[PDB]
């Protein structure tokens, strides 16, 4: 084992191959692995006491002459599975570094993935809040792609105006989060507020808002295809006759050109035309298929693209972008874990401030802080602070990052409070607030999750064509469903018409003829004007019972699966 | 029962059914294992691992 | 060419729309491990036999009893280890002991 | 006037009861043809009921959306 | 106001037995340290009475659908995982009525010769747990010289078990007539009478190491713990048959964590006691307030028909007379021809058949009839 | 990807003395000096200033007509 | 085929029978307002102008409908279709508005929009309870969200990080009228689960009657009228000023508050702020050996722990969770029971707008100073962890001496494990207890976890002091390599440090090793979570389908659609648990002194 | 004797249903309510003409 | 020898008479088989030597009530 | 982003949780809520495949 691993240090064979040494009484193995799927991780070999990489080393790296595959080719560095590892004794620290340490660790902050390094300070914060902020760093809004414009994304979203954070690990940087941000940073200050802000609910400055912050775009893109059936039947692009069958009304096409197609920079509304497309008819006129918005989204159109599919059929584009300045329900939520919608939005007038002149963009209860043990909030208000009096930005590292007593003290230094309280003035009494108000810099992201895209209202509309019951789905103007557990509340409250009204009258009320006689479904002739039962007869004894269809259903499945239903009538009253 | 040997018992030591002693020096090697795992011999595999 | 230079590429395009590949985390092929079942009390060794693209369990597992079992694909029951070593070529006791 | 259901009764169908609530006999696998009209005999045949809307039932004479639809054998 | 004068008004007023001597004794308590006056006793009473009138509950309750609601609620936040293992699968097991829970648990109560002393209750728990040959040993080695198993213990377990050497020799010698058993020194020698082949020998040698030398069959791990200056054993698994006759132990307080023992030893009135103090402490333990009368209207109708019965598709939805309600549950395909084959008929008095059809449900005002007379003018 | 008109605080305009300010800090000069030699004197301004990223330079090379 | 097209999750039965989607419903993110009441809802003019209730023309409002029809369905308040008596439905436009508007008669029906006051269902998934799904009134308001009152999220267990909830509109009037009797929000404030309050006061309500109702807390004469303006109490004239500061009249919290109680309700208990039960004792034996105390007396020896409220006067005592807070406030229970829901609704509202008008104008934070210690507190947790560390040692060496004493019924291994949790916890309840010496009243953490609105104790001490343990499964950390959790700790290492204690706080900030072993145990809390939901469900799920056709008869009896009595009593008493005294029958303790109190006061 | 919860709001129901198809009102009521807010107020006035059958 | 009765779980069962079955019949307006039932091998019935088709009157311990009547059928096993 | 092949609804409570082999490979902090638990997974920083 001890010669493989000096040959591999060697550079003699590759740094794909490790060796592992079993040791015990009983059994004695020793394991080399070269294959595929291994996930290793680089260490610095120390070598008694003395660790191999040196300051030269890192000048050759700084200066450029050295790169990483060289210093992994002299053994200074390589890397280990876990089946290696099992054998080795790394070091946290290089001042911490022993005679009986194998290795040494590179970088304790990189064990940690690409969004949970964009949490600031993550050891002074709980676990499942360091998971909600990662989690939440992929749902924020801001500028991902210089190329948003030209791609053809079903969805998209632009922050007007993205701020790189002011506290920030370094391997943001090297990672490329500044170059794309996702967010900008608040003036925060942790105060109760009329009561809007309690259960995570957090208030916002009116002026703010008006002044373009945490303003975001919205895109969505709409494709439409001149599809060519058999026999030479094909969709023509043009605006649909008033005589066709299908025709939506005049005013959808009042944004349409002659070829068919939407003018960019037209506004454009819910069911309106983008794409005017005809079809040939089945088994007549032609029919209408024209591509519409959504019937509860609406916006500006961006760009129409005109192009060809792999077969040559004619291929459109249209992107549609709707401005989304924030509002209620809007969700907000910052590095650390902590979310909410907006609960109201504040005049600038109405809003405190401190003596310095610094009215806070955001407001959030105090009682959602320490019950959350959320200490890193805390620190990056402070080093927020910091860094725009000071100008330089705050390293936010894990277990690297500046301490929070030295914050502390440049903001003691800087003129204002250790602590980051100050004294703060009633926006409507004008009266001093009797206790000292913290304030600071937190970096805060806009979610997907907008009011604008979750409002959904349905009093009547499309049914499904199986079980003429209410379609699922906003797009298709899908009602709410009333489950199992609905019931059973209802059933608890003891309202039996309320469960009548909801789960009969307003899903599936319809009505049939029942045979007296043998119970069987009668049969309604249109033709001769007359109801009889096929099976049994009688012409005179039958009944009308009104059913939900889903049990209409029920009983057509049952008859299916040669079971017969019997249904045996009785009066009302 | 032939085809099942040669086609579903260890393919990774191949289907061709001279490749039989390989086999079952491997159901050997297993079976060993096993034994050491009962007797104590040797400590439970982490699949987590 | 119309592409964002911080694009890291890695993913693959089908139809016009971005597919990326999701790396699974299965266990070593060919590598046999053993575990102890203490609600069945058997002793049971599990192998993943991979060979063009096809994946066989081979389980060879020790009751109460004391004998060995091996599980193979394609048959409905276990059967004794002595009977599969007996099949596989070795006739007497003296290789399967070896 | 109007009557409620008071109970069910379940029972296994017999064929004679299969025959004679049956609307028509279905022989042609078939579904539809071509043009896209129902082929007679088959799956899809009219005597069933009529699920497009240009279609008329010919055991009900109602269209797509309010015939209840009829059992074949 | 004399205490004959406040019982005779206790008497009088319409009230529970429970309520009445609760509020006589309150009364009494009361009349010494404020001279309470005959009016005002009165007024007291006919403000109990109220109040017993007001929390009368009223007709049409979904009582069955508020339980289930006000059991399943907490169970939302319960948590997961000596040997208890409470919680969420505690009360999952309570509810599905398993014939073994995991890890039983025995509390076994002393009468007065053994509930004062530990050497006393340390008896009794080494005479209630079962100690057996495998657990004595120190180590399991096999001999073929002498062609038969060897047995060492070592000596703390021997002393603390009770029972001495010559006691394991005459009872694995009585209890097993294949082989016999020599002893010397502080080991056991076994010698063979008629085995020969060696698959032979470790048939006999795993019987011998089961052999419950004492004690009750189930029982392998035992504690006792001091409460209300009284000694209380605790033992791992469940006869509750056996210990209950057994001496030096109190019979009227013994349980079992077994449902099905005590219903199959005590009687089915006991076992739903039982289940109700098992939901009970879980919900008490989890830090969960649950009104106790769901709790026994659980029991009730787990223990409607004699015997104890599961919540699930084999218990009380399994018996359940309505088909519709027994195929909607569960099994939709297997109850539905099952009613087929019997031609059964579904009446549609319950809940379920009826939000089915899309009838009124028979509760709250579903059971609420109306009349009016015809001849109504402004 | 613009530098913003008007502080999203109070106000105050600041796009007229960003780009002197990014001309200042690439030259070498101390960041906090700069912004209190050009008014910046709120530290949410110079929040403002400060964590900006310029980025329409990015979006102008895509054409969309 | 129809075999699965019966059973199953989307089967016949289950996914369409039932249960199914209904007509005339919403659903969007809910956001909070104090300043709606109780029994009122946030509906959007988006959503109300979409959403109709079906109303009748009667001889009384057939001026209202007709206005309703002119208006159209693009006017507020308007119309969105017209029902003929023939029963033809007509959809309004801008063309016929005004001819279906002149053709209204008796017996017609209006689609009108969403007005105030409307009865609509409120539900929020997962409905685990009967409490899920309540009527409230509807409030019409501008923005696209739900607005629900603070007090009603625990019914639903609701808070706003992006919850959206369901509204549902009765169309019949059998249906409008049962919501309105038996599901509005103001019956159900006592839940019948536990027998206690379960619309009450939250963390901000609960702070602010703090702020308030504590000694030393005077206002001005403006703050009051403001409050009182506020709060929607109906006050004329100023109480007697309680005392003069520099020429200026004070009034006491406490008698702000006690405008708010009935004027005959007397009731004293013990609250969460008591930690010197001596200055209770006397406040007790004052009030048992009169019966009648002195107001002046009492106040001579008022304690901010005990309560006492005589004839609706707050004369000791602060407000906490046990006033109006959930599963806990006696004097909301009291309220309710003793004065109707709609007193108990009305006292709700106005002591929420009160508190939180406390609260917003007197200042309420939490800073990074709230966590602070002094040198001497640190060096004396660091003592107890060096301790706790070198008692850990020591039992390790005791067990590779094998002079450990094993515990019965278990071997060295689980009794060297059990030795140092016990020691691990011993030393974090230590470092608990010193860091909550130092923590004093004044701290608004420690006010917030004291009183019961949000937090713990615990939780101001892992920042303040220490972590502690990080343990799985009920166990030390073990899953790793060989002998070890990480490779940075020797193999066959049993210490402290490398199973899983954090000694440092998060204050102090964590090691690698401890962030490690803090994030295992967080994801063992939500694997444990995201595990026992779905177990819930399924359980609740068995037991709905056991007990949906039990009901209470008119005899008292429970019965099954069958006929066999399950129970020849309901709670073998008849009693309702809502209606029930603390799971008692009738508290006759508290009938009896409120009687004496009433004739003799 | 007293009403309970379930048989009120049957009741009130009732009578909603009643007005909204006729049934003039009994009592004077405000111009513009709804049929159950005149039910509600039927109720209130103790004027009801509808009454509950139990069993004996 | 230990009673079954003794057990604090177990509570006082009672064997109803005739005229007392056919006043509690009368009084819940039930037939015979719509009561509870109890299987003729449980340990109360073999105690106090009931057959089957008799009515055994229950006197629980009512946690709320203090004490409760429970009345049910002995049945065949 | 790294997937395991188990089921989402049973729960993997050993292989759900974080393991100490994970240090410098997968990511401690980074993983869904629900079903999704412990069974998706990130590749650390310093990670190499
Ligand atoms: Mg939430
Ligand atoms: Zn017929
Ligand atoms: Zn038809
Ligand atoms: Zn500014």
């Amino acid at each position: 084992v001890e010669r493989i691993r000096a040959d591999r240090r060697a550079g003699k064979i590759s740094d794909v191959i490790n060796v592992a040494l079993y040791e015990d009484e009983e059994v004695k193995e020793v394991y080399i692995n070269s294959d595929d799927g291994r996930v290793r991780r680089p260490l610095i070999v120390v070598e008694n006491g003395k660790p191999k990489l040196t300051r030269e080393h890192v000048e050759g790296i700084k200066n450029g002459t050295l790169t990483w595959s060289d210093l992994i080719r002299m053994g200074v560095i390589e890397y280990l599975d876990a089946e290696e590892e099992e054998n080795a004794y790394v070091a946290t620290w290089p001042w911490e570094v022993t005679e009986e340490h194998t290795h040494l660790e590179l970088m304790p902050a990189a064990i940690l993935g690409i969004p949970a390094s964009l949490v600031p300070y993550p050891e002074h914060n709980a676990a499942p809040r360091n998971t909600y902020g990662a989690g939440m760093a992929k749902q924020s809004l801001g500028l991902g792609w210089a190329n948003f414009r030209i791609r053809v994304d079903t969805r998209g979203h632009l922050m007007h105006y993205p701020q790189v954070p002011l506290v920030n690990s370094r391997i943001m940087k090297a990672v490329g989060f500044e170059d794309r941000p996702a967010g900008q940073n608040f003036v925060v200050a942790v105060l109760s507020y009329h009561g809007y802000n309690m259960e995570d609910a957090v208030i916002i400055n009116k002026a703010s808002i008006e002044r373009g912050l945490a303003r975001s775009t919205f895109f969505r893109t709409y494709e439409a295809e001149e599809k060519r059936y058999l026999g030479g039947q094909k969709d023509n692009f043009e605006v649909p006759s008033p005589n066709i069958q299908g025709y939506l009304g005049e005013k959808y096409y009042r944004h349409l050109d002659e070829d068919g197609l939407i003018f960019p920079e037209s506004k454009v509304e819910g069911k309106d035309v983008l794409v005017g497309r005809t079809s040939p008819p089945r088994f007549q006129g032609r029919r209408e298929t024209s591509v519409t918005v959504r019937p509860s989204e609406k916006g500006v159109v961006d760009k129409v693209i005109v192009t060809e599919t792999g077969d040559g059929t004619k291929l459109v584009k249209v992107t549609v972008r709707d401005l989304r300045i924030p509002e209620l329900g809007d969700k907000f939520a910052s590095r650390h874990g902590q979310k909410g919608v907006i609960g109201l939005i504040v005049p600038q007038e109405d809003m405190p401030w401190t003596e310095s002149g610094i009215v806070p963009d955001l407001i959030v209860n105090p009682h959602g802080i320490p019950s959350r043990m959320t200490v890193g909030q805390l620190i990056e208000a402070i080093g927020g602070k910091v860094a725009s009096l000071t100008g330089r930005r705050v390293d936010g590292t894990a277990f690297i990052g500046e301490p929070e007593e030295k914050l502390r003290k440049e903001l003691e230094e800087l003129g204002f409070k250790h602590s980051g309280r100050e004294i703060m003035y009633d926006g409507i009494t004008g009266r001093r607030l009797e206790a000292d108000i913290f304030i600071g810099v937190i970096y805060y992201q806009r979610l997907h999750h907008m009011v604008a895209d979750k409002m959904h209202a349905r009093s009547r509309g499309p049914v499904q064509v199986l079980t003429k019951q209410p379609t699922e789905g906003r797009a298709r103007e899908g009602g709410l469903r009333f489950g199992e557990m609905e019931r059973d509340v209802l059933i608890g409250h003891g309202a039996a018409m309320l469960l009548i009204e909801r789960l009969l009258e307003e899903s599936d009320k319809t009505e049939v003829w029942v045979c007296e006689s043998c119970g069987h479904l009668a049969l309604e002739d249109k033709r001769r004007g007359k109801v009889y039962c096929p099976v049994c007869g009688e012409d005179e004894r039958i009944s009308k019972v009104e059913m939900s269809y889903a049990f209409k259903l029920l009983l057509d499945e049952l008859k299916a699966m040669v079971i017969r239903p019997s249904l045996r009538l009785k009066d009302r009253v | 029962a032939e085809h099942i040997i040669d086609n579903n018992l260890l393919p990774h030591m191949g289907v061709d059914p001279e490749n039989r002693r390989a086999k079952a020096y491997y159901l050997g090697m297993m079976a060993l294992k096993v034994l050491e795992l009962s007797l104590g011999l040797r400590g439970e595999d982490d699949k987590d691992h | 060419l119309g592409e964002d230079p911080k694009d890291p590429g890695g993913y693959f395009i089908i139809n016009g729309s971005e597919r990326v590949i999701v790396s699974i985390e299965d266990l070593a092929p060919n590598k046999t491990l053993v575990e102890r079942d203490e609600r069945q009390n058997k002793v049971v060794a599990k192998v993943f036999s991979y060979r063009h693209g096809y994946r066989a369990l081979i389980t060879v597992e020790r009751k109460k009893d004391g004998i060995l079992y091996v599980t193979i694909p394609n048959v409905p029951k276990p059967v004794k280890f002595v009977y599969v070593m007996r099949a596989l070529g070795l006739l007497t006791d003296k290789e399967i002991v070896e | 006037m109007k009557k409620v259901i008071g109970s069910i009764e379940f029972g296994i169908l017999s064929p004679q009861e299969i025959r004679k609530m049956s609307a028509a006999e279905i022989t042609v696998p078939d579904t539809y043809d071509d043009d896209g009209y129902p082929i007679e005999g088959g799956l899809m045949d009219k005597r069933l009921g009529v699920i497009d809307p240009g279609l008329r039932c010919e055991t009900c004479g109602a269209r797509a959306g309010e015939c209840p639809g009829h059992f074949g054998h | 106001v004399a205490e004959k004068t406040i019982k005779s008004m206790v008497s009088k007023a319409e009230l529970p037995d429970n309520i009445k001597e609760e509020l006589y004794a309150k009364l009494i308590e009361y009349n010494e340290k404020y001279k309470l006056k005959k009016d005002e006793i009165q007024a007291i009473i006919d403000e109990t009475v109220r109040e017993y009138q007001k929390a009368l509950i009223e007709p049409g309750e979904a009582v069955g659908t508020v339980a289930a609601q006000s059991i399943g609620e907490p169970s939302t936040q319960m948590t997961l995982n000596i040997n208890v293992t409470l919680g969420l699968p505690r009360i999952i097991e309570i509810v599905d009525a398993r014939k073994n829970p995991s890890t039983p648990i025995m509390t076994v109560y002393l009468d007065e010769e053994h509930r004062y002393d530990r050497d006393k209750a340390l008896e009794v728990a080494r005479r209630i747990e079962g100690t057996t040959l495998e657990n004595l040993a120190r180590e399991e080695t096999i001999d073929i010289l002498n062609m038969e198993y060897v047995v060492e213990i070592d000596p703390e377990r021997l002393e603390k078990a009770g029972l001495d050497m010559e006691k394991v020799v005459r009872k694995l010698t009585g209890s097993f007539k294949s082989a016999e058993f020599e002893a010397e020194g502080y080991t056991l020698v076994v010698r063979p009478k008629k085995v020969t082949k060696l698959s032979d020998l470790r048939k006999i040698a795993e019987k011998v190491k089961k052999h419950r030398l004492k004690g009750l069959s189930g029982v392998g791990k035992t504690i006792i713990r001091k409460e209300g200056d009284e000694y209380v054993i605790y033992t791992e698994g469940s006869n509750f048959k056996q210990v209950l006759k057994v001496p030096g132990v109190d019979p009227t307080r013994t349980r079992t964590n077994n449902i099905w023992e005590i219903a199959e030893v005590l009687g089915i009135e006991a076992a739903r006691n039982a289940i109700i103090d098992e939901i009970v402490s879980t919900m008490r333990e989890q830090g969960l307030e649950v009104d106790v009368r769901h709790i026994m209207l659980v029991a009730d109708m787990m223990t409607l028909d004699g015997v104890i019965r599961p919540i699930g598709r084999h218990g009380i939805v399994g018996e359940k007379a309505s088909v519709l309600a027994r195929a909607a549950f569960e099994i939709t395909t297997q109850h539905l021809f099952a009613a087929a084959e019997r031609g059964e008929v579904d009446p549609l008095n319950g809940v379920v058949e009826n939000v089915l059809i899309g009838q009124p449900v028979p509760v709250g005002t579903g059971i609420v009839k109306l009349a009016m007379s015809l001849p109504l003018r402004p | 990807m613009i530098v913003p008109v008007r502080c999203f605080t109070c106000g105050k305009v600041l796009a007229d003395k960003y780009y002197e300010f990014k001309k200042r800090v690439e030259a070498g000069e101390d960041p906090g000096k700069v912004l209190d030699d050009l008014g910046v004197e709120r530290y949410c301004c110079r929040r403002t200033l400060l964590s900006h990223v310029e980025l329409i330079d990015q979006v102008m090379v895509y054409k969309v007509y | 085929t129809l075999a699965q097209r019966l059973k199953g999750k989307e089967g016949r039965f289950r996914g369409n029978l039932s249960g199914k989607r209904v007509n005339f419903s919403a659903r969007t993110v809910i956001s909070p307002d104090p300043m709606i009441s109780i029994n009122e809802v946030g509906v959007p003019l988006a959503v109300a102008m979409e959403l109709t209730v079906p109303e009748k023309v009667t001889e009384f409002n057939y001026e209202k409908l007709k206005q309703r029809v002119l208006n159209g369905p693009e006017k507020y308040p308007g119309a969105n279709y017209v029902i003929d008596p023939e029963g033809r439905r007509i959809r309004l436009m801008e063309s016929n508005r005004e001819l279906i508007a002149e053709k209204l008669d008796i017996g017609w029906t209006v689609e009108r929009h969403l007005e105030d006051g409307d009865v609509v269902l409120f539900n929020r998934q997962p409905s685990l309870h009967r409490m899920s799904i309540m009527a409230h009134r509807v409030r019409v308001m501008p923005y696209r969200t739900f607005r629900l009152n603070l007090p009603v999220c625990p019914p639903y267990n609701a808070d706003f990080d992006g919850d959206e909830m369901n509204l549902h509109v009765p169309q019949t009037e059998e249906a409008q009228a049962e919501a309105k009797i038996l599901m509005e929000v103001q019956n159900h404030i006592i839940s019948p689960r536990y027998g206690g309050p379960l619309i009450a006061g939250i963390q901000d309500h609960i702070s602010g009657g703090y702020l308030l109702t504590r000694e030393g807390a005077y206002f001005t004469r403006y703050e009051v009228e403001q409050m009182l303006m506020f709060a929607g109490m109906d006050v004329n004239e100023l109480p007697e000023p309680d005392k003069y500061e520099n020429g200026e009249p004070l009034w006491s919290g406490k008698t702000i508050f006690s405008l708010l109680l009935p004027d005959d309700l007397t009731i004293w208990y013990r609250n969460k702020l008591c930690d010197e039960p001596e200055r209770c004792e006397a406040l007790e034996k004052l009030i048992e050996e009169k019966l009648i105390p002195d107001p002046e007396e009492v106040r001579k020896l008022a304690y901010d722990g005990f309560v006492y409220i005589q004839n609706g006067k707050l004369l000791s005592g602060a407000v906490d969770k046990k006033a109006y807070g959930r599963e806990d406030g006696k004097l909301l229970d009291i309220i309710v029971r003793e004065y109707g829901v709609e007193r108990a609704r009305q006292f709700l509202d106005q002591v929420t707008k009160l508190t939180i008008w406390v609260i917003t104008h007197k200042g309420f934070t939490t800073a990074i100073d709230d966590e602070d210690l002094p040198q001497e507190a640190i060096d004396r947790i660091h003592e107890i962890i060096r301790e706790a560390e070198e008692k850990v040692q020591r039992l390790i060496e005791a067990y590779k001496r094998g002079e450990l004493e094993p515990l019965p019924g278990k071997t060295l291994e689980e009794t060297l494990e059990s030795k140092i949790m016990a020691v691990l916890a011993e030393a974090r309840d230590n470092a608990g207890k010193v860091a909550e010496r130092y923590l004093g009243m004044n701290n608004h953490a420690v006010i917030m976890a004291k009183t019961g609105a949000r937090g713990k104790i615990l939780n101001i001490t892992q920042m303040a002091a220490m972590l502690g343990q990080q343990s799985i499964r009920g166990k030390r950390l073990y899953r790793g390599y060989r002998g070890r959790v990480l490779t940075h700790f020797k193999p066959g290492d049993l210490g402290a440090r490398a199973r899983g204690f954090v000694t440092n706080s998060y204050k102090s900030g964590l090691t690698p090793q401890e962030y490690f072993f803090h994030a295992m145990g967080g994801r063992e809390g939500l694997v444990d979570t995201a595990v026992r939901t779905a177990q819930s469900g399924y359980m609740q799920r068995r037991l709905i389908n056991a007990l949906q056709d039990l009901k209470v008869d008119y005899d008292g009896t429970v019965r099954d659609p069958t006929g066999i009595i399950v129970q020849f009593k309901y709670g073998e008493d008849g009693v309702d648990p809502m209606k029930s005294w603390q799971g008692k029958t009738v508290d006759v303790d508290r009938v009896i002194v409120r009687t004496l109190l009433k004739m003799r006061g | 004797f007293r009403y309970t919860r379930f048989e009120k709001a049957r009741i009130i129901g009732a009578r909603a249903l009643q007005i909204a198809m006729g049934a003039p009102v009994l009592i004077d009521v405000p111009e513009g309510i709804t049929p159950l807010q005149a039910a509600l107020l039927e109720f209130e006035k103790g004027v009801i003409p509808i009454t509950v059958i139990r069993p004996s | 020898e230990f009673n079954i009765f003794d057990h604090v779980l177990v509570p006082e069962h009672r064997i109803l008479s005739e005229e007392e079955k056919e006043e509690l019949l009368k009084k819940y307006r039930i037939r015979i088989s719509q009561l509870p039932q109890i299987k003729a091998s449980d340990p109360a019935v073999v105690a106090l030597g009931a057959k089957p088709g008799d009515v055994i009157e229950i006197k629980r311990k009512s946690p709320t009530a203090g004490y409760y009547y429970y009345y049910r059928l002995v049945v065949e096993d | 982003r790294v997937t395991s092949p188990l089921s989402r609804d049973q729960p993997h409570f050993e292989a759900r949780d974080l393991h100490g082999t994970h240090w410098g490979r997968i990511c401690p902090t980074e993983t869904p809520e629900g079903p999704n638990c412990g069974l998706v997974k990130n590749l650390a920083l310093m990670s190499q495949i």
